[PDB]
RNA sequence: UAGUGAACCAGUACCGUGAGGGAAAGGUGAAAAGCACCCCGGAAGGGGAGUGAAAUAGAUCCUGAAACCGUGUGCCUACAACAAGUCAAAGCUCGUUAAUGAGUGAUGGCGUGCCUUUUGUAGAAUGAACCGGCGAGUUACGAUUGCAUGCGAGGUUAAGUC
RNA sequence: UAUCCGGGAGUCAGACUGCGAGUGAUAAGAUCCGUAGUCGAAAGGGAAACAGCCCAGACCACCAGCUAAGGUCCCAAAAUA
RNA sequence: GGUGUAGUGGUAGGAGAGCGUUCUAAGGGCGUUGAAGGUCGAUCGUGAGGACGGCUGGAGCGCUUAGAAGUGAGAAUGCCG
C-alpha cells in the first residue's frame, strides 16, 4: 500500500455521532434525551437495577 | 415609562425631518457690501444707517 | 397564421419563426420534431380541433436544452425545531417553429 | 487639479449639531458659505468656518485656483473616536458619559 | 487540536443576508431578522407557487365568461358545450383567443351552441 | 410559457353607460353596476388594472325597495364619538339624498382598496332623468336581463 | 476573548479597613528613510512637496469584517390601516459568470415574527436592544452489542528488558 | 405482514369532536371511563377570522385538465339555471 | 445502466449517507507574474455548500487519499467588546 491511497477495509471503522449539533442531524437541542425529567439532566438517570 | 419598542432608523430620520437649523436676515451692507444681519451694525465696518459706530 | 398545439400536458400558440419553451423532449439538440396535436389552426380562418384538426401538424427544430433558474423548496414547522431544503431546475427545450399545416 | 478638500479629524463636537451646520452650507458658493457660517451662532460654525478657509488656501496656493469661481461642492461630518466619561449618579451608580468627536471634510470645487 | 470559528460563520451569514437584500432596512441589514424575513419569505414562495396556478386558472375563468357573454352565452354553457363538441382547447388558449382574436373565439362559442343545441 | 395577456393603464377604451334605476330593485342594480365598474363584462379584465366602464345611474329617487326595507332597512354611521351613533331609514335617503343610497349600496359591492375606491368614482348618480354628461355621449345599458 | 491571571514594567492598575479579589493592553516599514520646505490655522488637524515598492503603511499606523453614522443618487413615495414579505405586474433605469438579464416598483391576490414550553401560543406566556467573538455529550478505566481484521478448539499476552 | 432473538430509544401533563355510561343539575370549553376519528406530529380546500368540525395526506416543476367538502348576484372563481 | 410497479408530511426518537472547519502523514501542486483574508458579481450542485472573475490585500495556501478533533451558534434575563 502507498501511505497517498490509504484505504480501510469496508465496515472497519465509523463516523462517530455528535449530537446537539443543529435540528437536520437529529440529535440537535435535546440531544435525543427527550423533554424534561431525571434522565434528561447531566449525570441524570437512576442506578442500576 | 420606556420606549416600548427601539425607534428605527427610518422613524427617527422622520422625527428630525423638523430638527435643522436656518439662516435668515443676511443682506448686503451699504457701507462696504460685505453681507450683514438687517437691522444689525456690520461688523466688518462697524457702519450702521451709512453711519459709523 | 398560428396553431394551437398539445404538448408536455400544456397547450400552447405557435407562429411560424417563433421559439417556444416545453417540458424535455426526448431528442436531440438540432433535430426536427413534429407536434402530430393539434388543438386549433387559426389566422385568415379557423379550424377548430374536436379534439384535433385532422391531418395536421406543427415542425419545429430543436434549438436548446436547458435548465430553469434554481426553485428552492424550504419547507419548515414553526416552533417545531424541524426544516427540509431542496433544489430544482426543471429541463427545458427550446423549439423553433418552421411550418405549420 | 479642479477641486481642493481639507479636513479637521477628531473636533470635539456633536456630529449632529456640526451636520446641522454643514447642511447650512452645502453646495453654495464659497463667499455665501463664509458669510453664513460668519453670522451662525451655533458652535460648529467657527470650526467648519476655519475648515471651509483652509479648504480655500489650499485651492489657490496649493493649485492656483479662481477663488471667486469656488463653490461648496461636498461637505460632511463623519463620527470620529469617541472619549468614553462617567457621571456618578442616585444611589452610588454610575452612568457613561460619550464625548463625541467630528472629522468635518469641506471640498471646494472650480465650478 | 483547536478549531477557532473560522470564516465560516461569515460566509453562512452573509448567504442568508445576499437573500434579504431588498428588505425594509433591519430585515435585510441584520442577519437575524433577515433569516426569519427569509424563513417567511421561502414559506410564502413554496404556497405561492401553488397559488399562482390557482390565480392564473381564476383569471382565465373570468376573462371567458366576459367573453362568452358577449358572445350570447354563460361560462359554464359554454364550457359545457365544448365539452359536448368534443373541444380541449384548455381555459389559457380561451382565454389568449378571447382577448387577441375574437373571430376565432366567435367561432369556437358558436360550435358550444349548436353542440348544446343537440 | 407565460403569454397571459394583462391590461396597462389608459390603453382600454372605457365607455359610458346611462342606467336606469326606475322600479328596479336597489341591490341587483348595485350588483350590476358593480361588475361593469370593475370591468368584469370586458375579455380585457385584469385584476390589477383598471379597466371598467362609466356608469350615470338616472331616476336614482326611483329604486325599487322589496318588502319593507323601505321602513325597516336601516343604515347607520358612527362619529367615533361616545354614543355617536347616526341612523337612518332606506326609505328616507331615496326621498331625500338618493345618489348617497345608490353610492353606498355600490360602494358595499366593490373591492375594499385603492383600485376599487378609484373604481368607484367611475359612478355617477343622479335622482331624475337627465344628466349632464351628454359631452361624454354615454349610450343606454339594457339591464333587464342583466338582474 | 486562545495560551499562565500576567507575550506589553501583572499579582501591576483598580476595588476592600483587612484577609482578599483582580483587569485591560501584541503587529508602521526591508530599512525611520518617522513627512526638510511651503500654505490655512493660535494650536489641533489638514493641503501640497518629499521618504518609501506601497502613506487609504503617518505612528488610533499590517489586514480592516458587522453593528452604527454620513455623503451622492438610478427607481418609488404626501387618500394611506403595512409580521413588511411572497405571487402577479405597468412604468422607469441599467447592461451581467449572456442567463427565457439586473435594480426599482404604481397597483392587485395571499399572508398574525424566531425560540422555548405546552392539550393548545401571532400570542396579552418565555428569551433575545443590535453586531462581532467566546460558549454545552468529552476523555480515562471497565461492561456489553454491532461492524472489521488476524488466528481458530483455540485466542492472547500484562508488568518488565533492549 | 405476524412471531422470536438482540442493539438504541422516546413516552407515563394529553385536547377536542361523534357515539355508549358514570359524577355533575341529563350545567360547564367540567370531570372520569369505553369506543372511533382528528390535533398532538398535518401543510392544503370549506366553516368570515377559528389546533380538535367537513373534504383531503405537501418528493419537486408547469400561466394544463377532472373532481371532494363547500359553492355559483357583487366583494369573490363559478346558474340572476 | 434500462423498463415496470409502488412509495417519498412529520415532533420525541431510531437508522443511513453526506457538507464544511483546524491539524497530521503521503503524493501531487499553487504563490511579489500576488497566498490567506476582506468585498462585489446576474455562477454550479438535491442539501449542507463549491467554483470562477473584478477590486482590496501583501505571504503563505489548496488539491487527492487516509488519520485526530477544543469541528459548525440565534437564542442560555449566557460572558467580553
Ligand atoms: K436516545
Ligand atoms: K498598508
Ligand atoms: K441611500
Ligand atoms: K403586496
Ligand atoms: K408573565
Ligand atoms: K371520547
Ligand atoms: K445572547
Ligand atoms: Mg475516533
Ligand atoms: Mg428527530
Ligand atoms: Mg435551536
Ligand atoms: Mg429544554
Ligand atoms: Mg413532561
Ligand atoms: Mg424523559
Ligand atoms: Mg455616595
Ligand atoms: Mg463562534
Ligand atoms: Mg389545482
Ligand atoms: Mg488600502
Ligand atoms: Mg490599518
Ligand atoms: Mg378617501
Ligand atoms: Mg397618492
Ligand atoms: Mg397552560
Ligand atoms: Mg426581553
Ligand atoms: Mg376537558
Ligand atoms: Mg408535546
Ligand atoms: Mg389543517
Ligand atoms: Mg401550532
Ligand atoms: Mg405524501
Ligand atoms: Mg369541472
Ligand atoms: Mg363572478
Ligand atoms: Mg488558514
Ligand atoms: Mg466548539
Ligand atoms: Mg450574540
Ligand atoms: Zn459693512
Amino acid at each position: 500500500m502507498k501511505l497517498h491511497e490509504l484505504k480501510p477495509a469496508e465496515g472497519s471503522r465509523q463516523v462517530r455521532n455528535r449530537v446537539g449539533r443543529g435540528t437536520s442531524s437529529g440529535n440537535g437541542k435535546t440531544a435525543g434525551r427527550g423533554q424534561k425529567g431525571q434522565k434528561a439532566r447531566s449525570g441524570g438517570g437512576v442506578r442500576l437495577g | 415609562a420606556v420606549p416600548a419598542r427601539r425607534t428605527s432608523k427610518a422613524k427617527k430620520a422622520k422625527r428630525r425631518t423638523h430638527y435643522k437649523l436656518t439662516i435668515k436676515g443676511l443682506n448686503a451692507c451699504s457701507n462696504c457690501g460685505e453681507m450683514k444681519k438687517s437691522h444689525h451694525v456690520c461688523p466688518a465696518c462697524g457702519h450702521y444707517d451709512g453711519k459709523d459706530v | 397564421m398560428y396553431a394551437i398545439i398539445k404538448t408536455g400536458g400544456k397547450q400552447v400558440k405557435v407562429e411560424v419563426g417563433q421559439a417556444i419553451y416545453v417540458e424535455k423532449l426526448n431528442v436531440e439538440a438540432g433535430e426536427k420534431v413534429v407536434f402530430d396535436e393539434v388543438i386549433l389552426v387559426g389566422g385568415e380562418s379557423t379550424k377548430v380541433g374536436a379534439p384535433t384538426v385532422a391531418g395536421a401538424t406543427v415542425e419545429g427544430t430543436v434549438e436548446k436544452h436547458g435548465k430553469q433558474k434554481k426553485v428552492v423548496t424550504f419547507q419548515y414547522k414553526p416552533k417545531k425545531h424541524s426544516h427540509r431544503k431542496q433544489g430544482h431546475r426543471q429541463p427545458y427545450t427550446k423549439v423553433m417553429i418552421e411550418a405549420i399545416n | 487639479i479642479t477641486s481642493a478638500k481639507a479636513t479637521a479629524k477628531t473636533v470635539r463636537t456633536s456630529p449632529r449639531k456640526a451636520r446641522l451646520v454643514i447642511d447650512l452650507i452645502r453646495g453654495k458658493s464659497v463667499a455665501d458659505a463664509i458669510s453664513i457660517l460668519k453670522f451662525t451662532p451655533n458652535k460648529s460654525a467657527g470650526i467648519i468656518e476655519k475648515v471651509l478657509m483652509s479648504a480655500v488656501a489650499n485651492a489657490e496656493n496649493n493649485f492656483d485656483l479662481d477663488v471667486e469661481s469656488l463653490v461648496v461642492s461636498e461637505a460632511f461630518v463623519n463620527e470620529g473616536p469617541t472619549m468614553k466619561r462617567f457621571r456618578p449618579r442616585a444611589k452610588g451608580s454610575a452612568s457613561p458619559i460619550n464625548k463625541r468627536t467630528s472629522h468635518i471634510t469641506v471640498v471646494v470645487t472650480e465650478k | 487540536a483547536r478549531v477557532k470559528g473560522g470564516t465560516v460563520t461569515r460566509k453562512r451569514r452573509k448567504k442568508v443576508l445576499k437573500l434579504a437584500k431588498g428588505y425594509y432596512g433591519s430585515k435585510h441589514t441584520l442577519f437575524k431578522s433577515a433569516k426569519e424575513q427569509v424563513m417567511n419569505s421561502y414559506y410564502y414562495a413554496f404556497r405561492d407557487r401553488r397559488q399562482k396556478k390557482r390565480d392564473f386558472r381564476k383569471l382565465w375563468i373570468a376573462r371567458i365568461n366576459a367573453a362568452a357573454r358577449m358572445n350570447g352565452l354563460s361560462y359554464s354553457k359554454l364550457m359545457h358545450g365544448l365539452k359536448l363538441a368534443e373541444i380541449d382547447i384548455n381555459r389559457k388558449m380561451l382565454a389568449d383567443l378571447a382577448v387577441n382574436d375574437a373571430a376565432a373565439f366567435t367561432a369556437l362559442a358558436e360550435q358550444a351552441k349548436d353542440a348544446l343545441s343537440k | 410559457m407565460r403569454t397571459t395577456y394583462m391590461a396597462k393603464a389608459g390603453e382600454v377604451e372605457r365607455k359610458w353607460y346611462v342606467v336606469d334605476a326606475t322600479d328596479v330593485p336597489l341591490g341587483r342594480l348595485s350588483a350590476v353596476v358593480a361588475s361593469v365598474l370593475r370591468g368584469k363584462n370586458k375579455p380585457t379584465f385584469t385584476p390589477h388594472v383598471d379597466t371598467g366602464d362609466f356608469v350615470i345611474v338616472i331616476n336614482a329617487d326611483k329604486v325599487k325597495l322589496t318588502g319593507k326595507k323601505a321602513t325597516d332597512k336601516i343604515y347607520y354611521r358612527h362619529s367615533m364619538y361616545p354614543g355617536g351613533l347616526k341612523s337612518v331609514t332606506a326609505g328616507e335617503l331615496r326621498d331625500k339624498n338618493s345618489r348617497r343610497l345608490i353610492e353606498t349600496s355600490v360602494k358595499g359591492m366593490l373591492p375594499k382598496n385603492t383600485l376599487g375606491r378609484k373604481q368607484f368614482t367611475k359612478l355617477n348618480v343622479y335622482g331624475g332623468a337627465e344628466h349632464p354628461h351628454a359631452a361624454q355621449q354615454p349610450e343606454v345599458l339594457d339591464i333587464t336581463n342583466l338582474i
